[PDB]
């Protein structure tokens, strides 16, 4: 004789149907048949119905609302002569005057879902054509979206489904079935979760970890709602299509500060396709978001490059960029530099490289000797990969590039009583700028040209002055600046002639302040049979000690603005001298601004 | 499944595991070819010409880096299955059926060296791996049969 | 009858000799002498041993490879009569072919280490000629460090030993011992461990504990070691050179998040020599750091100075600083003082004062009314002791210090109809400067003089304008400033006499503008038997109501750039006024840049 | 041992102490000086002419700071200890043979005042710990003998 049945419980089936369910007593080591005693009590009719079952569960079609089930098992030994148990305790069940199926429904966007609802006026079931539905309560569902399956039930389809989006505490929308204008209190719950989730993986630089993240942001709107991520491991490569494999493992996943969950893979497996999906256990039911592979080497993001080298090359004058392409990996890759001027901030020009033997680049840049700051960064020549970050930022040293590109201007001082034979020429320049020095200059030297004396040269070192006695006829002078690499390759020369300083060929000068900052000096030209090559006009003032100013102006300018300060109190002479391959001739000179 | 990707994918595993060997500062400094004396046992620098040889080679050494607790290895033993189940799938492309090699049945033997003497084992084991997967892509051109 | 012998281990030494000791019984209140049988089974010889024993262990020299030895004990009371024990259980111990001597070495950076060898070839002993030796399978020992001490056994002899460094997991360097090339798999392990820890102590400013730490950075490669700092106490001060205690003390020491080790000495004894030493527990073997000494008194770092006041000094101007010496120590310190300009950073200015029994200094300083920030620190005077920190800031607080240097640079309006004797002279100044009022001007006064009223003085306040009522023929007025300590030491006159306004002695005045913002003005002056001071140039604008500004020239100078806002389109006055003895003289004045 | 410095640091470990003293608030509102009844046996401002007393009364003070529970005498004791101890290393340097003194026979008293009335004796041993100090650095220059 077996125990009584124990545990009997009655639950509502999606569909409505009462499942009337019990448990085995422990202690049998048999099966055991059930017989069911049942009664169903409604307000017009009693029905009685005994079943016998082998399963430990009966379904009941169609429960009646405003209905009282009470319910009886006992069980006995299935094989062979056995006794009966005792009838369990009766239980009773009472029913509700609306149903709704299903009660809930708990689906994903873009999905099409179905209710069905029969509503109950005072012990009567209403026909269908009655039944309205109703929206939180806000406003009536289009009539085009009914549909009457049978004269007491009425059905709404719903397509091409939206996220809901939570009011309050509520995180479904309430769907209503009411008999015409009025409605009932109760209502369905619908429930809609973006399953959408973005599951983004990064392997290492040195693959020795793979790490995953996935946002929060679409589901916490509900409470209760536990996540975990689920994977299944393929023995290679990745499929056309990622599916929900039966057999998958849980994933550790922790939670960071940016609100990103972060689950690690570690020790990796190269070539393994790692299928990832977030499983949503809510309290009724499973939900398994769109599942994604992602193949590993794939994923990689790849070590900056190391070893990054830049430096100009001598003589040639390229912006010479080298590196070593990082360990991961070993493919081929393909290269961004970025290049820019040391500064602030880096107008960085961008180059790409696709020749995977490659390690080394030349790029023309225009100024030879400023520091530029050069990145690089790889990614799979076959694209099919992450771009590196960009490497630690080199710099470049400035170092001479190429001989000057032109020598000094300079002018001469003559220091001499007009009754000596011999004056002292002191000559005077000012140091090369960056462009004609390029980056450099270790040194002047002075080459002296005469008809007696023949060329020699005369080294300066970094001095910007030199005087020489100047004895000859003729004496044709040039000022070579000298770096590592050798001398400037264009230079200035001045031939200083003492027959030709009687020559003039300036009619005319003259001279007006424009304002504290400019002066027009203007000057008329007489015929001469010498080829003019250029001018120098002299400047200087005669109230202070001031340093004789002076410029090299082109023969075909005829006026020129100087600009510096010039007091119109003050006096200031201007001297044009006309200069010719014979030599500086004459020059005109003017002690006064023109006030005519 | 493309075929050419999967030689290409052959090689690519082969250069991933070298370059694993090379991070590795003690494999480095030893000699390949070189002969220590109990090792003989692991399949060393000995030609490789065929598939059937190849994945034999590659499931003992499996069977040897899952001894070994280092962290590394481990992560490489990962790599070792990719690169056997990769040559049994290319072995399939050309329809070859490799039978599933078993490692040496001989293994209760390994233990006494692991043991007595960890640091010739390691190395040994290590540089020899990476010559017999250097030779193994240089093979790979060479149309392998099975 | 005694029990028979327990526990029978068999253990082999560095030297390599077999040590098989055993346990007597625990119920023996009297000494037994013990009997050993023993064989030892090579492939080719047995030889049996019984030997009589009063110890509990016998060794057995040099033990052979690849033999096995069989051990049996049994005891006799050692005193009378006594009877044997039963045998012990025989006990096998079976042998490698291979051995080193020894097996393992664990030494200090600097030492020398040796090993010897034998290598067993099929039950065979090879030449010492033939072994050679290898490191790490890497690389073969170079020849010279070889000695052949015998024709079986070779040694290898290391000098000036390194510090190991660690390959992995692998804490110690492998040293092989092969025949010619081909190598057996055992090797011998060499350990190094940098004792060399620096342990430094700091006796807090109260006198009341003692700080030491030490760090862990060369010791984290070996697991399994355990690290205690001993100590050994002296009755008075240091020993010339520190050296290991037979009798010491573990110090409870606890591992910061720096990672370093904390060992707190609280009470303490002033004069009370601490060795300390780090005691390596390794799990074969003990290993002690060199042991350093040090004396609590020397290893004290002072308190800071406490209560230091900056002032500058009433009248003298000397940036007096003054402070309370530390409690401790009580001995003879040495300062160090820290002085700068207060502000976002200070450029400290250092001086140090050794004179013990000195508590305040007194520094020049540039700028008398500025807050300066001062910091004071002590150490002990004969240099055996640490700094103490840095006191807390002190600032001054700005007072005056001295009578201001200068009176105010003051002008005249004169408001008057030239028919009236009487005229209102408005004068007017700025305020002093920060270095003319030095630091405050509490009030103006005006002295006049005059030839029939004499000398009176009229208080102004805090006001920078006055009119008085100029009636005399000659009327002189001075402006002084006073503050808290008198009036302003240097102060500017001006007279105002009705004769002189005639005297014209500037030729003429041009006003040239330059730009916006300077305009030159310039004078040439007529030869005057009067001595001419200074001049005062005075410009306003005549297109606004703008205030009349003016400013004081030297007589040496003849030409000026002012700058101020000039409009070009606007028309200014300037009035150049020549300034004698006798007082202002009569002003050129020009109402329009010049053109010409 | 150098025998200026000795002198000196004698000197030093006084000051300390009599500052230690100084920071004990209830003690310097205390008159060294004055008598109160039951302390009698403490060894308080009587004139200390030598080495053998002066070593005699710092023992005695050391066994009274030991027994009182209070954590500023107690490192205080340890430089009463390191003070005897210079004195004795002292009375070598100029060849005296100090014997060890031991501390009062008669303790078994003293106990009974720590119980009744516990503030009056660490006040009034305390002062007069700091009356015998400056007696102590004051005779230190004269030539103390043995």
């Amino acid at each position: 004789k077996p125990d009584p049945p124990l545990g009997l419980h009655m639950e509502i089936t999606d569909d409505g149907n009462l499942k009337i369910s019990w448990s085995s007593p422990p202690l049998v080591p048999f099966p055991l048949q059930y017989q069911v005693k049942y009664s169903e009590n409604s307000t017009t009719v009693i029905r009685e119905a005994d079943k016998i079952v082998s399963a430990t569960s009966l379904l009941v079609d169609s429960i009646l609302p405003g209905s009282s089930y009470e319910v009886q098992v006992r069980g006995k030994r299935l094989d062979g002569p056995g006794i009966w148990s005792d009838w369990s305790t009766p239980r009773v069940f009472t029913t509700q005057d609306v149903i709704y199926f299903p009660p809930k429904i708990l689906t994903s966007v873009g999905s099409n879902v179905s209710f069905h609802c029969i509503y109950k006026k005072e012990n009567k079931i209403v026909p269908s054509k009655e039944i309205v539905w109703w929206m939180n309560l806000a406003e009536k569902i289009p009539q085009s979206q009914y549909d009457v399956v049978s004269d007491h039930v009425s059905k709404v389809t719903f397509f091409n489904l939206n996220e809901t989006k939570p009011r309050g505490k509520f995180t479904y929308d309430a769907v209503y079935c009411c008999n015409e204008h009025e409605c009932h209190h109760r209502y369905a719950e619908l429930y809609v979760i973006d399953v959408n989730i973005n599951i983004s993986c990064e392997t290492d630089g040195y693959l020795t970890k793979m790490t995953c993240r996935w946002s929060t942001s679409t589901i916490q709107s509900l409470a209760e709602s536990t996540l975990q991520l689920r994977y299944h491991r393929s023995s290679l490569y990745c499929s056309d299509i990622p599916s929900i494999h039966p057999i998958s493992e849980p994933k550790d996943c922790y939670l960071q500060s940016d609100g990103f969950y972060e689950c690690i893979f570690q020790p990796i497996f190269l070539l393994s396709g790692y299928t990832m999906w977030i499983r949503i256990n809510h309290s009724l039911g499973s939900l398994d978001s769109p599942p994604t592979c992602v193949l590993p080497d794939s994923v990689v993001k790849p070590l900056p490059p190391s070893s990054v080298k830049a430096e100009i090359t001598i003589n040639i004058g390229l912006l010479k960029i080298s590196w070593e392409k990082p360990v991961f990996p070993e493919n081929n890759l393909q290269f961004q530099i970025r290049y820019g001027l040391s500064g602030k901030e880096v107008q960085w020009k961008m180059y790409e490289v696709y020749d995977a033997k490659s390690k080394s680049v030349s790029l023309p840049v225009p100024d030879l000797c400023a520091v530029y700051a050069v990145q690089v960064r790889c990614k799979r020549l076959d694209g099919l990969g992450y771009w590196s970050n960009w490497s630690n930022p080199a710099y470049t040293v400035v170092m001479d590039i190429k001989v000057p590109m032109r020598g000094p201007e300079f002018w001469r001082i003559i220091n001499g009583d007009t009754m000596k034979k011999e004056k002292n020429v002191t000559l005077l320049w000012k140091p090369l700028m960056k462009n004609d020095s390029l980056c450099s200059v270790q040194r002047y030297v002075i080459n002296h040209h005469t008809s007696c004396n023949g060329t020699w040269s005369e080294d300066v070192g970094n001095h910007t002055k030199f005087t020489f006695l100047w004895t000859e006829q003729a004496h044709t002078v040039t000022v070579l600046a000298i770096n590592s690499i050798g001398a400037s390759v264009a230079n200035f020369n001045l031939t200083f002639s003492w027959p030709m300083s009687k020559v003039n060929i300036v009619q005319s000068l003259s001279a007006y302040p424009l304002n504290s900052s400019c002066v027009i000096v203007s000057w008329i030209l007489s015929p001469s049979d010498y080829k003019l090559m250029y001018f120098i006009i002299e400047w200087k003032n005669l109230n202070e000690d001031g340093e004789i100013k002076w410029l090299r102006i082109s023969s075909s300018v005829k006026k020129y603005y100087i600009h510096d300060h010039f007091i119109p109190i003050e006096k200031y002479q201007f001297s044009l001298y006309p200069i010719f391959m014979e030599g500086v001739g004459k020059p005109k000179i003017i002690n006064s601004f023109t006030q005519d | 499944v493309p075929i050419q990707k999967v030689q290409d994918d052959t090689k690519t595993l082969i250069k991933t595991i070298v370059t694993r060997i090379n991070d590795i500062s003690h494999t480095q400094s030893v000699s390949s070819k070189q002969k220590v004396t109990g090792l003989d046992f692991i399949p060393g620098l000995h030609p490789i010409l065929t598939l059937s040889k190849m994945d034999q080679t590659l499931a003992v050494y499996q069977q040897i880096l899952t001894s070994m607790p280092s962290r590394n290895v481990i992560q490489i033993s990962n790599d070792l299955e990719n690169l056997r189940d990769l040559l049994h799938v290319l072995a399939f492309s050309k329809s070859c059926h490799l039978p599933w090699a078993s490692g040496l049945e001989t293994l209760d033997s390994l233990g006494g060296v692991l043991e007595a003497s960890g640091y010739s084992t390691e190395v040994v084991a290590l540089s020899r791996l990476q010559g017999s997967l250097q030779d193994m892509l240089w093979q790979l051109d060479l149309s392998p049969g099975c």
